[PDB]
């Protein structure tokens, strides 16, 4: 019934974030939302002595035909104060990334039940705006925790262990996560059980329910030990042209920054002539046993390689053409820490873009499973599509941070 | 007595730690002083300022100025100490409305609210911080001093504070009359339905009445200002909207800010008038801000003005907004990095104009421009009509297929169809995915010594074909490149080159068809000539020979 003291960090302000345009539908989707969450108590209308912004826009979420609200809260949760106090955090759950399947659940609307510190509610201030500016932006503040806020997960979080003690000492094979608005559920069963385990998670929460909610009887399916890091692998030829040993000298120098006894002296010997580049050429004995060291050097781990909470997760992604993408998370260069493809990307073979927004959808989900945040993302777009397109294939209720690569990377073919 | 109902007040606080102003009242004439006590009396018997003890330490100073040839003061408070220490509030007048984005109504009537300006009570709280000083004849009584009851003129928060005010006592109205539409900007609101004029002036009628309910009124003599509206440098007409008058100044000398002039109001013209071009003459505000310089034109600034002239020579209309119809967007390439476009729902009807200038960059092609120009006019669109325009665009379906699948980027451009209208975007060359057979191969290298600034460039091939090139006044990215070129200008129309420069692969993997480096053009102007190009990476310093056979030859 009553809230929780929350501040902003030392001499930081409230975020006062530009809202962006938005179509005639989104804006109609957001009239109707947010008028009824006013009428529900989970919003107020605010006047002009407000001067704090966080954006807003509207989604469809995976697989329902009703539009859902999504705010943009990075801002404000940069300047959020740290919830240490009672708790040094929640010490990352290493099992969960072990487990056959995790499903990923949308316990969201639960934070609605749950109100707001009184002084914070400002903070937490946006906007539906007008088309063509024709009449002032509809402004709001939220009275309970908001979706996407990274305290509400915190503030939650006594009200959410509360909740779960009943099923966590029933099913202790089940590791069961929080990020954001989502709740990630492991397990090492076979899927009908798995499903039925999910499906009993739900009658303890619509249990809690009353003492309809619109996105909370979706369900999202991974196999994280069916996810694989990749390993470098060279050509097995019979015939090898000068053009095959030019790139294969190539990746082995590229290679050779990553591992330690590469060594291509022997294989660039072959190189050595002014030859036509489809000419074959017979590898001689030292080359022979050079690639074969190499090969035996590229099937082992990366030497010194850990993860590090303090420092930021760096994601890069290269677009290999045919709907195929390469990507790699790291923390220091030639340091991998997961890297993975992606070759089926949804429904949409004729746009880029759309390919681009579901592999850092899924990247982004990998890496929530694994290490409990989101990367940093290098994206090769162009800023301006990018910031244009994003939100129309947006599905998720967290959103990472990203950068433009605008220089082609040589590498691409290292991955291809 | 009619009870009005009061206007809510809007809580206001003064920055975080900041206190309010104490300026020194200014010393003033005797006939100014006589001036400021009439006005002051008037004001105080309308409720809008109030007298104040001597325990108030707050002093904004104030002023008298004479109207132009009306012997008659107006009264001026310099606010502007004061509005530094008040808090911010949020501006929604970032953004006007653009009149393409207007949908036409049969009756539009235009109501300025301007008594019910100062209508609009301050915060009690807030009031005390408002305080100025009448200074006495001769000094020697201590100078009347008030506070505003009411929104100051020249305040921080008068604006929104009128605007969230004005808001909340329309909602009702419109809410109950769906078939008519109120656009607040700043003191004023327009008015439109589609009624007979008859239904129209009722529903007026009803809305001076509501107004009424919290005391406000508005003119019995019907508003002077009648079609077409003149507002914020546009023209507003019954069925059609225009920018106001854009006259060029004819001259003999060409200044600096004559030409932050010349651009601003051409930029201004651009969208409705199709066809302004700033190019050649934002080139000249390069760099230079010394606003009374003479700078002469280029001979490529006449012909582009010769071409202004006879755009703006006969006035061009923009028509209104209709939701029923399409939204259509066509763009033209006209040279130099710039790009020209029009938005429609009818052929020869343009809702508005615009344009597109490239981005600053070393290389560059016409399809990332396009791109480019369709992200603009995309967004542009959003903002005035809530929807992206179905495009037509200079370009083919099997250029742009080629494009974005083979672009190392991800790249998207929304539903659009080919326009032939030359001149049409192109690829101007494609590299080869694989090695070309029975083509000779090319191993080139280039190296500069640091010190001297002298190199070399050059190739041996697989025929043994040779060729060394001294160079001066040049570094290894230019030797590096010369190779390249070299190796182009020597070969048949099918080649294949390898080179260790990943200076050379970044660039030419970015695919230009334009450049401001001259030898990047030159390469350019020779890949548009070949059948095949495959360039092949290798890299250095791993005696890859004829990169070895090459880089002792020009490193000698
Ligand atoms: N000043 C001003 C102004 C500014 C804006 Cl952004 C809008 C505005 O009124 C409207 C409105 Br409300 C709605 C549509 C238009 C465009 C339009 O239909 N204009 C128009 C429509 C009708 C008449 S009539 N027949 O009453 O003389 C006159 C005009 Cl200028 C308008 F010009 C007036």
């Amino acid at each position: 019934i009553e809230t929780v003291p929350v501040k902003l960090k030392p001499g930081m302000d409230g975020p006062k974030v530009k809202q962006w345009p938005l179509t005639e539908e989104k804006i109609k989707a957001l009239v109707e939302i947010c008028t009824e969450m006013e009428k529900e108590g989970k919003i107020s209308k605010i006047g002009p002595e407000n001067p704090y912004n966080t954006p807003v826009f509207a989604i469809k979420k995976k697989d329902s035909t009703k539009w859902r609200k999504l705010v943009d809260f990075r801002e404000l949760n940069k300047r959020t104060q740290d919830f240490w106090e009672v708790q040094l955090g929640i010490p990352h759950p290493a099992g969960l990334k072990k487990k056959k399947s995790v499903t990923v659940l949308d316990v969201g609307d639960a934070y609605f039940s749950v109100p707001l510190d009184e002084d914070f509610r400002k903070y937490t201030a946006f906007t539906i705006p007008s088309i063509n500016n024709e009449t002032p932006g509809i402004r709001y503040q939220y009275n309970v925790l908001p979706q996407g806020w990274k305290g509400s997960p915190a503030i939650f979080q006594s009200s959410m262990t509360k909740i779960l003690e009943p099923f966590k000492k029933q099913n202790p094979d089940i590791v069961i996560y929080q990020y954001m608005d989502d709740l990630y559920v492991g397990s090492d069963l076979e899927i009908g059980q798995h499903r039925t385990k999910i499906e009993e998670l739900r009658q303890h929460l619509l249990r809690w329910g009353l003492t309809e909610p619109p996105f909370l009887w979706m369900g999202y399916e991974l196999h994280p030990d069916k996810w694989t890091v990749q390993p470098i692998v060279l050509p097995e030829k019979d015939s090898w042209t000068v053009n095959d040993i030019q790139k294969l000298v190539g990746k082995l120098n590229w290679a050779s920054q990553i591992y330690p006894g590469i060594k291509v002296r022997q294989l660039s010997k072959l190189l050595r002539g002014t030859k036509a580049l489809t000419e074959v050429i017979p590898l001689t004995e030292e080359a022979e046993l050079e690639l074969a060291e190499n090969r035996e050097i590229l099937k082992e781990p990366v030497h010194g390689v850990y993860y590090d909470p303090s420092k930021d997760l760096i994601a890069e992604i290269q677009k290999q053409g045919q709907g195929q993408w390469t990507y790699q998370i790291y923390q220091e260069p030639f340091k991998n820490l997961k890297t993975g493809k992606y070759a089926r990307m949804r429904g949409a073979h004729t746009n880029d873009v759309k390919q681009l927004t579901e592999a850092v959808q899924k990247i982004t989900t990998e890496s929530i499973v694994i290490w409990g945040k989101t990367p940093k993302f290098k994206l090769p777009i162009q800023k301006e599509t990018w910031e244009t397109w994003w939100t129309e294939y947006w599905q998720a209720t967290w959103i990472p941070e990203w950068e433009f690569v605008n220089t082609p990377p040589l590498v691409k073919l290292w991955y291809q | 007595m009619v009870p009005i109902s009061p206007i809510e007040t809007v809580p206001v606080k003064l920055k975080p730690g900041m206190d309010g102003p104490k300026v020194k009242q200014w010393p003033l004439t005797e006939e100014k002083i006589k001036a400021l006590v009439e006005i002051c009396t008037e004001m105080e018997k309308e409720g809008k300022i109030s007298k104040i003890g001597p325990e108030n330490p707050y002093n904004t100073p104030v002023f008298a100025i004479k109207k132009k040839d009306s012997t008659k003061w107006r009264k001026l408070v310099d606010f502007r100490e004061l509005n530094k220490r008040t808090q911010d509030f949020w501006e929604v007048q970032l953004g006007i409305p653009h009149p393409a984005g207007l949908k036409k109504k049969k009756s539009v009537t235009v109501l300025d609210v301007g008594d019910a300006y100062f209508s609009v009570p301050l915060d009690e709280d807030f009031r005390k911080y408002t305080a100025f000083t009448i200074p006495s004849i001769n000094n020697e009584t201590p100078g009347i001093r008030y506070q505003y009851n009411v929104l100051p003129q020249g305040w921080k928060g008068s604006p929104a504070i009128f605007q969230s005010s004005m808001t909340k006592i329309l909602e009702p109205f419109a809410a109950q009359n769906p078939d008519i539409v109120i656009y607040q900007y700043m003191d004023d609101l327009y008015v439109g339905s589609d009624l007979e004029i008859g239904q129209h002036r009722t529903k007026i009628e009803e809305l001076r009445q509501h107004l009424l309910r919290w005391g406000l009124t508005t003119p019995d003599k019907k508003h002077q200002k009648e079609p077409p509206f003149l507002w914020m440098g546009y023209e507003l007409h019954p069925d059609k909207w225009t920018v106001q008058p854009i006259v060029l100044p004819e001259k003999d000398s060409w200044t600096v800010n004559d030409i932050q002039k010349l651009v601003g109001k051409l930029n201004w013209a651009s969208q409705i008038y199709p066809g302004i071009k700033v190019r050649q003459l934002s080139k000249l505000l390069r760099g230079t801000k010394a606003l009374t310089e003479v700078i002469p034109l280029t001979e490529e600034a006449e012909l582009e003005l010769a071409e202004n002239r006879e755009i703006l020579k006969e006035p061009v209309h923009g028509v209104y907004y209709d939701p029923s119809k399409d939204l259509i967007a066509e763009i033209q390439k006209q040279g130099q990095g710039q790009w020209t476009y029009q938005i429609y729902q009818e052929p020869f009807k343009n809702l508005k104009t615009g344009k597109y200038a490239r981005m600053r960059g070393a290389h560059t092609n016409d399809v990332k421009q396009l791109t480019e120009a369709v992200q603009k006019i995309t967004t542009e669109s959003i903002v005035i009509w809530g929807k992206t325009p179905k495009f037509k665009l200079p370009i083919q379906k099997e250029t742009w297929e080629t494009w974005w699948t083979e672009y190392w980027q991800a790249t998207w451009i929304p539903e659009w169809e080919f326009v032939n209208t030359p001149p049409l975007v192109k690829l101007w060359y494609q590299l080869e995915k694989e090695p070309i057979v029975g083509a000779e191969t090319f191993y080139v290298d280039g190296a500069a010594n640091r010190e001297t600034k002298l190199g070399k460039a050059g190739y041996v091939t697989n025929k043994g074909r040779q060729k060394v090139v001294p160079l001066t006044n040049t570094t290894n990215q230019k030797t590096e490149l010369q190779a390249i070129y070299l190796a182009l200008q020597d070969s048949g129309l099918e080649v294949n080159i390898v080179t260790d420069s990943q200076y050379a692969l970044g660039i030419i993997q970015a695919q230009p068809d334009k450049s401001e480096s001259e030898l990047v053009n030159q390469i350019i102007e020779q890949l548009i000539k070949k059948e095949k190009v495959y360039l092949a990476w290798v890299p250095a310093h791993k005696g890859i020979g004829g990169n070895e056979q090459v880089d002792k030859l020009v490193s000698a």
